[PDB]
Formats: C-alpha cells, structure tokens, sequence
DNA sequence: ATCGATGTATATATCTGACACGTGCCTGGAGACTAGGGAGTAATCCCCTTGGCGGTTAAAACGCGGGGGACAGCGCGTACGTGCGTTTAAGCGGTGCTAGAGCTGTCTACGACCAATTGAGCGGCCTCGGCACCGGGATTCTGAT
DNA sequence: ATCAGAATCCCGGTGCCGAGGCCGCTCAATTGGTCGTAGACAGCTCTAGCACCGCTTAAACGCACGTACGCGCTGTCCCCCGCGTTTTAACCGCCAAGGGGATTACTCCCTAGTCTCCAGGCACGTGTCAGATATATACATCGAT
C-alpha cells in the first residue's frame, strides 16, 4: 500500500523539486512524511464528513481541511 | 469603568486544584488571554461548520466537532467528555 | 554512448518543471488514501474530485518540501539530499517537533 | 440553583459565554447546550494548565504562579505546547536546552 | 443594477447578500458591497492581465491553470498574497540551483 | 437540477476588458472562482474583526478599506483603494 | 526632535544576550548587522499593522491592543497585554 | 592571573539567560527605535508604555526563536558558529521575506 | 596529579508593595412568556460511486558497472572570545504640562425588514475551433576524441 | 575547439471534444416604503503620555592577545546514476447495480425578542506577607603550575 508510492514517482517529485541527487534512505523518509500529511488532512476531512452525517467524503471536506491546515487549494470549489 | 475578566473563575479553579497557591497580576493576565484565544478559536471554527452545512445555528454538536479539529488528542478526548457531561447534567437539572 | 552521471538528472528537472501533470500514478495513491481513511471511519466513499484534491495538495506540498530540503543539502556543501535535511526542513517549518 | 453554571456544575459563567457567542456574529442563532459545552471546555483547559503551572511553581519553591511557571508548564507538555505552538507568553523565557555539539568533551 | 451605477463588472448585489448572510456583522453599509466588489474586480483583473500575457508568451489563446501559476509566482506582490495557496495543476517555476549546474 | 452559483461570467467580462482576444479553460475558471471566494473571505473577515475591535456594529466601505490595507501588499493595496474609492464615489453619484 | 540611526541602539552585547537564550555559543561578526536588518523588517511589519488599526480607531495614540491585534494578524499571537 | 578558555563563558551565559525571563534589549534604545519606524509611517503618533513593551516582548521572542533555528543551521553545516547565511536559510525555510 | 580563585550557589536578614480580602454599590443575567421559523423527520428520486472484467502498453523493476560525491583526516590561517581599562547613556524617581482618550448626551441618518415586480444568471443545449496528437526535419547540445 | 550523435524542438497535418454561445425560465435582485437605532458629533474631565533634569553606575565601547574553529586540501571507498532488459499492474474502455445523497413537504421544538427583577461581579479601599534586594559565606571546577 504505502510502498505503492514508487521510488520512481518519488524521484519525479524531487526532480520537479529541483533536486539532482537522491540518497536511498530518502524514499522511505518521504513515505512517513507523506503519510503524516494525508493522515492530518484526512482526519480533519473525515471530521467534516462525520459532522455532515455523510458516508461520502466530498471535495469540500478536503478543501476545508487544507484551509484549516494552512495549505489552501484552488480548483475544487473554493 | 467595568473591565470584565475571567479572573474569578480562574481563581476558583486554581483553588480547586492547588489550594495553597496564588497567581501574579501578569500570570492572571496571561491566563485571561488564553481563555479568550481558545474561545475565539473554538467559536470561529464552529461558525465555519454551521456555514459549511447551510445552517443558521451553533449548537453544542458544532462546539463539539469544533473541538475535535482544534485540540490535540488526549486534550480533545477529555475536553469532549468533560463537555458533553455538563450538557447532559444541564438538560436534566 | 553513455551520458555522464547527473546529466539526465539536470535534463529531467527541466522536463518536470516545464510540466504540470501529476507524478504519482492515481491508483496506488488512491489505494493509499482509502487505507488511511478507513483507520478513521469505516464504510466510506470518496468523490473522485475529493481524491484529486488530496493528490494535488500532497504533491505540491512534497515538491515545495524537496525544494527546501535541497537547500539544506546545499547548505551542507552537499549535492545529495538526505533524510537529515528533510528533518531540518520540517523542523524549521515547525511541522515536526 | 439559579446560576446556569450550577445547573451544569461548572465554575465558568455560562451566562457570559452565552452573551459573547451572540455579540460575536458566529451565527444567527445559538443553541443552549453550546455555551454549556464551551464554558466547560474552557474550564477543562484552564484546569489542565493551572495544574501543571502549580507544579512548576512548586519545584521553583513558590506560592504564586508567575508566567515562567505557565511557560515551563506549556512547553513541557507535548500537547498543550502544540495548542499554543504559535503563541508567546509575556515573561515566559525559554526551556533550558543546550545542543550537544556545543558541550565540552 | 448597481454594477452599472458604479461602473463595475462585478455583481454588487450578490456581494451585499453575502456579507449580510455570512455573519460578519449585525448591519452592513451601502458603500461596502461596492467598495469590495470593486477590489475583487480590480484584483481579478491583475491576474487575468498577467496570466493572459503568459498565455501569449506560452503561445495559446486559452488560459490554463499553469498560466495563472506563472502569472502569480512571477509577480512579487501577487505571490505574497497567495503565499499559502497551492494552485491545482500549477507546476513550479523553472529554477535550478547554480552548484547543481555542469562545469 | 440545483442552481449552483459562481463568479464565472463576471470573470469572463473582466477578461474581455483586459485581453479581448483571449479565452479560458474550466480548470482555470475554477481557480479564478476559488481565488475570488478566498479573497472575499479574507477581506470580509478582517473587516468583521475591525468592527468588533472598535465596539461597532456596522461594516462600512471604510472598514472594508482598512481591511484591504492590512490584507494587501503595498502596491496592490494602493491600486485597490483607488478602484475602491472610485467605484464608491461613482456609485454615490448615480441613484 | 529629529530621530536618526536608532537601530544602532540594538547594541552588540544585547544581540548577543538574545542569541544565548537562543542556545548559540559561537557568533560570527557579520551576524550583528543581519540581525538588525531582520529586527527592522520585523518591527516594520508589526507597526505598519499596529498603526493601521490606530488610524482606523481614529487615534493619535497607539495602544497595547493595536499591537496585540497586529501580532495576532501576523500569526505571532501574544498573551500578557489584553485580548 | 586567570583566563577562562574560549567558549567557557558562552556556555555559562547561555545557562544564565535560559534561566531568566527579563528582557535582553535595553529599554530606552528599543523605544527610540520603535518611535522612529512608526514616525516614518505616520508622524505625530504617541504610545501606551505598555504598547512598546508589547512589541518588545514580541520582538525578543521572535529573535530568540530565530537564533534557535539559526543555530540549527550552523550545526547542520558541521559548524558551531552562526553566520548570516544560516539566518538566511532559516528565513527562507520559515517562508519569511 | 595537587592548588587557588572564580562564579555560582545558597543563608541570612531586611524592606517593600502587590495580592488577596472585605464592603458596598450596579449592571448583566435570571425568570417567565410568546410568536415564528429552523431544523428534524419522513417520503421519493436519481445521480454518482463502486465494481468487475480484460488489451495493449507504458511504467516498475531489477541488475551491472563504474564514476564522483560523501565523508573522514589534516593542517593552515585567522576571526572571535575573553579580559581590562575607558567611556558613554540607561535607569531612577521626581516634577511639571496638556493632549488626547474615554466617558457623556442629543438628533437623525442610514440600515433592516416587508412586499410586489422584473431580468440577471444558471443549466441545458449544440456546433465548432483551439489545441492535444503526432511523424518528419530542424537545431542545439553532450561526450568522445 | 571540432567531431559526430543524440535527444529536443518547431512544424505541418489532422481530429475531436469542451469551449463559449444561445435558448428560455426562474428566483434572486430591485424598487418603494416604514421604523428605530447605531453612531455621529459636539461638550467635558481627567488619565498617562511626553518632556526635561541630575545623581548614580551598570552597561557598552575599544583594544590586546592567542586559541581553537572556519575552510581548503586531500584521499579513499561506495553509494547513486545511467542504461539495457525482464516483470507487473496502471490505465482505458464498457457496462451494471444500488447506496446514498439530493430535493420536498410538514409540524413542532427551540430560540430571539421582550420586561421586570436582584445578586454576581466589579471597583474601590485596605492591611500584611510573599518575594525581591543586599550582603556575607560555603561548595564546585577550571585552569595554571
Ligand atoms: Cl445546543
Ligand atoms: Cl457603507
Ligand atoms: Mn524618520
Ligand atoms: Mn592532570
Ligand atoms: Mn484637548
Ligand atoms: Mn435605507
Ligand atoms: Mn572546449
Ligand atoms: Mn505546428
Ligand atoms: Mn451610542
Ligand atoms: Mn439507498
């Protein structure tokens, strides 16, 4: 699952990131990092869904979550 | 003129919790700030929840879920229990 | 022939900063998302836009992060990013403790 | 009892928390459990903090909680420290922490 | 209307509704939906300006998210404003650190 | 089939006002609409506190104004106040 | 009476004292000017905002509250002075 | 005579200033500074003495927070001495300008 | 290794003003009542989500081989910590002056609120062209020599 | 530099689906209008902000010296990058089924609004003890011999 975040995918992100050379241990580190990220965002997201009494997490729950966390995103119904 | 403050309620609770213990003017002031900060933070995020759900009213359901976003775990959990307790207590009486 | 170690790296950087397409293929990511949410609530459904939103937010974030990571690498007279950089980046961001 | 505080068995003034929520434009209308709940959560936290401050005051052999005592309290508690991770306490000071590599060998 | 009466393209009505309903204050002045709709109009112009430019520069008649991103991150003042906003399908500006370049 | 609002058409009209021979994608249109709502909140919000801070019940063009001056960077603020004070006076002309 | 060069009030021993509470042991000489640089961008930010509140409150005196509101604005909330 | 070795009083001073809470910048200089900057934004301003004191409280906190993160950057670079470039990395990463 | 002085730690007594308390005065909450609209609930709908299936097709994987970057060791050169004597201005408390905040008091303009009429704005609609797709030829470098 | 030699760019042809446009309905906006109150504004007092001075001295400045750290060099060893081939599952297109979310009409509980009634909470005053300040003394450890 997590290991579904492939080495090459992580490599591309670092390239768009401006990074030239990548240590082996980075890849796993990236994963914990990404995990923590989604968790917090999805925790907040779901809380919105739980409060909206829905079995379907919407985009707006996500969007509201990212706002909460100061990582505002445009293009999904601001 | 009247300058309102949580100075009495903070005293009360301090006496309940550390009866041989006093608070300095500055310390009180700080405390007094902390209550107000967390008040807005809570109240505001509740307000967003009403709004997001096309709803005209902030009920303790809001104040609750507000709490679940704002606070970290152990703090949140206890606070929630503590809160929904006094509501229950409040209804009956 | 053979391109000198690091020269396709530079070439790839150019290619990705020029493009805006997402870099983690959707389905592994999507499966990662559902897994993580299940831990918070059972029997849940996601809007496909809800997954994209997450995806964008996450990648954009990670890229930003590599940027700042990469500066720390450089700060240490290095050219390879290492977990110790990320930790410093995040530390200073005030993400991690 | 008359005080809504007493009906809820709380130290915090539920009447105040009620007025504020209205003179504050958070919504048209306010429920009646929301003040109660909030007035209580306010209490949990002032208590939770005052507890750790007093302990801080105690170790520093003192009768009276001064902001260092609140500061020590806050930044020693993983969780409180995060609630107030972007906040400054007048006269707080910082936690005694000296990096390894700066220590003599 | 009132968009007319203020030379604005932006719905001066819509705005007055939203301020009253979005719980910002008890009462809401007559000038403010106009002042604000204007500032909203002003800023959406500056973006549309520099993005369009960017779409010309990038040789297209239609503005895609990238053109917005380029317009935004290249503008020093706009970039600040949207300092905490990730723009979907924005990509990044091209920037490669010196010491990474070949010798 | 629900009648969901946006700023789409006005964004367009303003697009024509600045780049007459240019168009837009739906994906970028969302971003423009998001941008508008975000900016609307931030300004409205600031204005809201301003009122409170000053023990007053009304959000006037003035409140909006100073909100703008706290929310915006030196130059962008500057023009904004212009267009703001302009359209207002021009509004108070007509009736 | 006119005011000039006051940033140099921020003497070097103080910019030192702060660095010590900051856990810094060894201080490069080019630090003291950069710190003043930074402190200035910092005070220019809080006071631009503090002042904007003072102007809105239609006042000639800047209050503890205008300051505190400014900090809150800049995400540097401060307890101890009202609010 | 007697002479403490280099770095010995630094460590002492750290511990001194980490025990206390009293402000480190002198009171009067500080005020003169703030009155300047404010003048140059609008003339003819007065201050509640507590309002200066607020800005200072807020100022020192920041700089001490700053030095903290600067210090980390020095250490990141296998160094022990803080340098403008360190501060500069902290601020880029904090996302200050 | 033993020896001395330095700073810190601590013990005292000492003097001071801030917290914490009691008293009394008032404003914000309690109490009791109404009338109205929000929200909750139940009843129907259809849209969106999931699911499962199979085809090419790119992407993931994996390994191989060697190059250059990390890292550790060393040494040079010098900047920054320390101390002391000299020098400057902060902090103290004490006095004097009025500007401006904050509290006050009247009148009315501007906003909310209600109702009735009108087109601005949205979804639904189709056709059409800006642009994603590409196969060939134009250039602009990279590494080898 | 000078070479071929990749890989990338720019170009002309084709092609398809979302832009951007119009069709017409409807619901949000606008109009005309009443009512009252938030806040403008002029009057008035009373806090605290500024100013200015001198006795005191703690802090800041400036220079001298050398120590130990910044950094520049080297030298080794291996951890990543490049690249060719071998292995998986991403993706797309296609249909199928029911969950849940969306919309609608109804009643009743709950909350705003309003009034009269009074102690919780405030300022105000006051007296004393926690804590700050000054000064002597013992304990620890760093660096010099
Ligand atoms: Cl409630
Ligand atoms: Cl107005
Ligand atoms: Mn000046
Ligand atoms: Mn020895
Ligand atoms: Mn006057
Ligand atoms: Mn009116
Ligand atoms: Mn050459
Ligand atoms: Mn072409
Ligand atoms: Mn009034
Ligand atoms: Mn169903």
């Amino acid at each position: 699952n997590i290991q579904g975040i492939t080495k090459p995918a992580i490599r591309r992100l670092a390239r768009r990131g401006g990074v030239k050379r990548i240590s082996g241990l980075i890849y796993e580190e990236t994963r914990g990092v990404l995990k923590v990220f989604l968790e917090n965002v999805i925790r907040d997201a779901v809380t919105y869904t739980e409060h909206a009494k829905r079995k379907t997490v919407t985009a707006m729950d996500v969007v509201y979550a990212l706002k909460r966390q100061g990582r505002t995103l445009y293009g999904f119904g601001g | 003129t009247r300058k309102e403050s949580y100075a009495i309620y903070v005293y009360k609770v301090l006496k309940q919790v550390h009866p041989d213990t006093g608070i300095s003017s500055k310390a009180m002031s700080i405390m007094n700030s902390f209550v107000n900060d967390v008040f807005e933070r809570i109240a505001g995020e509740a307000s967003r929840l009403a709004h997001y759900n096309k709803r005209s009213t902030i009920t303790s359901r809001e104040i609750q879920t507000a709490v679940r976003l704002l606070l970290p775990g152990e703090l949140a959990k206890h606070a929630v229990s503590e809160g929904t307790k006094a509501v229950t207590k409040y209804t009956s009486a | 022939h053979r391109y000198r170690p690091g020269t396709v790296a530079l070439r790839e950087i150019r290619r990705y900063q020029k493009s805006t397409e997402l870099l983690i293929r959707k389905l592994p990511f999507q499966r990662l998302v559902r897994e993580i949410a299940q831990d918070f609530k059972t029997d849940l459904r996601f809007q496909s836009s809800a997954v994209m939103a997450l995806q964008e937010a996450s990648e954009a974030y990670l890229v930003a992060l590599f940027e700042d990571t990469n500066l720390c690498a450089i700060h240490a007279k290095r050219v390879t990013i290492m977990p110790k950089d990320i930790q410093l980046a995040r530390r200073i961001r005030g993400e991690r403790a | 009892a008359k005080t809504r505080s007493s009906r809820a068995g709380l130290q915090f003034p539920v009447g105040r928390v009620h007025r504020l929520l209205r003179k504050g434009n958070y919504a048209e209308r306010v429920g009646a459990g929301a003040p109660v709940y909030l007035a209580a959560v306010l209490e949990y936290l002032t208590a939770e903090i005052l507890e750790l401050a007093g302990n801080a005051a105690r170790d520093n052999k003192k009768t009276r909680i001064i902001p260092r005592h609140l500061q020590l309290a806050v930044r020693n508690d993983e969780e409180l420290n995060k609630l107030l991770g972007r906040v400054t306490i007048a006269q707080g000071g910082v936690l005694p922490n000296i990096q390894s590599v700066l220590l003599p060998k």
